[PDB]
């Protein structure tokens, strides 16, 4: 969090070396980075007495919750954020099956998470053209992950979903999350900036050439975020 | 323990997620049912029958 200041900073310094002819190159406000809400992440009956079925319930409304990025009240968002990896805590006090389907269940919210982070730090002018294109059309996918968890809210509201429908549910968008979010992980790991992060995005999408639901991604992305270069 | 419950809970042994009652995992030979319904045929053979397509899913 605090680290990446600096990196910024850094960056910046050398592109106003290096053009001195195109003068003030552009910043965010302080508080574009400070404030917290910005980013997309940051009376409890005991859950131990009640019938099964009725967890059921509690946890998918809490896993519905968590798919946007806020805290549940029985499922909470760790905010440790350590490396990149991000991690969740579910109440100790449940059935060990609904407990390992909400394990399950998780790794698209962490896969959301640093997605989204990845968004926000890397739309600052700094970390160049290509970069910000890449988030920019990462972002129209966590618009339609939006839609598609209000289709689920709607469904949840008339009482007619479970959490073994919503798996199924979400199968195919967990793949495009788990693919934006390795290769986010991928872009900011290398540093890469620039033709670096267009080679990344060419050698990630021959990676999948037959499985052709990852490639659609990867090669909707790179068309997007090759627009800059 | 009753069959209602059993139902409900090899459901989620088709996914593959250990269960309440159906506590073993093929972590050593195949799923197993420990229970004291002591029903011959539903507590153990019809529900071991059905653990297989959880445990080929397992695989």
């Amino acid at each position: 969090l605090q680290q990446s200041l600096e990196l910024k900073r850094k960056m910046l310094r050398d592109k106003q070396n290096k053009k001195n002819s195109g003068q003030h190159l552009p910043i965010f406000p302080a508080w574009v980075y400070e404030r917290p809400a910005l980013i997309g992440d940051f009376t409890a009956l005991p859950i131990g007495t009640l019938p099964l079925a009725s967890q059921e319930s509690a946890v998918v409304e809490d896993l519905l919750y968590v798919l946007v990025g806020v805290d549940g009240r029985y499922v909470s968002a760790q905010p440790l954020a350590g490396r990149q990896s991000r991690t969740f805590l579910v109440d100790p006090n449940l059935d060990l099956s609904i407990r390992e389907l909400v394990h399950r269940i998780l790794p698209v919210a962490a896969s959301y998470s640093a997605v989204t982070r990845f968004i926000e730090e890397k739309s600052s002018f700094e970390y160049g053209q290509v970069n910000h294109a890449l988030a920019a059309a990462m972002r129209t996918l966590v618009k339609e992950h939006l839609i598609l968890v209000s289709q689920l809210e709607q469904l949840h509201r008339q009482g007619l979903l479970s959490l073994q429908k919503l798996w199924f549910y979400i199968q195919p968008a967990m793949r495009t999350m788990d693919i934006l979010a390795s290769l986010a992980t991928s872009v900011d790991k290398g540093e890469c900036l620039g033709g670096s992060t267009l080679s990344l995005l060419h050698d990630r999408s021959f990676s999948y050439t037959g499985d052709s639901q990852a490639q659609e991604l990867c090669l909707y992305l790179t068309k997007a975020a090759s627009a800059p270069y | 323990i009753t069959e209602a419950a059993l139902v409900r809970d090899i459901l989620y042994v088709f996914q593959g997620i250990d269960g309440k009652n159906i506590k073993m995992n093929n972590t050593e030979n195949c799923y197993k049912v420990e229970g004291k319904a002591n029903l011959s045929r539903s507590l153990r053979d019809t529900a071991v029958r059905l653990s297989e397509l959880g445990w080929l899913h397992n695989k």
